[PDB]
């Protein structure tokens, strides 16, 4: 259902969370097209312990991978 | 077991919690509205039946 | 241009993160 980043539950804006067995991705429902999980394609809401089905996983932050000027 | 994917093509399985989450997303309420209170929704559906 | 404006602050979450 969602990805648990550091204490916060991340749901997908559009698409579903899927995994190849090792890594987790966001993909549109009607066509398999993996995307790295980011704060752009997933919206945070609630807490990590309110929804059943949580899977702990990192959520990439595209705002400052390299932009740490 | 598959929502409406079986009406378009081959039946594609999906957890029923996620199916109802998308069906909530189809009426204008975000997915988390169901997940944060999934038990309440399930109890309401069972009581209605 | 729009009828019914209410003055209020709209936050930018970019700048608290952007310390460097
Ligand atoms: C899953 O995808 C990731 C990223 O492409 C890759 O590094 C990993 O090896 C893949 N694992 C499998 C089981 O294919
Ligand atoms: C899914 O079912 C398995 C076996 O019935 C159970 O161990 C697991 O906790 C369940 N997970 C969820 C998300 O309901
Ligand atoms: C996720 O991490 C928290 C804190 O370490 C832990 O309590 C929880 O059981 C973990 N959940 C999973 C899905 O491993
Ligand atoms: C609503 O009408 C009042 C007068 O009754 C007016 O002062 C106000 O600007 C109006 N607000 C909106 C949202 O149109
Ligand atoms: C908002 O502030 C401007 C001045 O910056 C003022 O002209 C305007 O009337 C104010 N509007 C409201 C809703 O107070």
């Amino acid at each position: 259902p969602a990805i648990c980043h550091d204490g916060k539950a991340h749901f997908p804006r559009e698409g579903v969370f899927v995994s190849n067995g090792t890594h987790w991705f966001v993909t549109q429902r009607n066509f398999y097209e993996p995307q790295i999980i980011t704060t752009d394609n997933t919206f945070v809401s609630g807490n990590c312990d309110v929804v059943i089905g949580i899977v702990n996983n990192t959520v990439y932050d595209p705002l400052q991978p390299e932009l740490d000027s | 077991t598959s929502g409406w994917t079986f009406g378009a093509g081959a039946a594609l399985q999906i957890p029923f919690a996620m199916q109802m989450a998308y069906r909530f997303n189809g009426i204008g309420v975000t997915q988390n509205v169901l997940y944060e209170n999934q038990k309440l929704i399930a109890n309401q559906f069972n009581s209605a039946i």
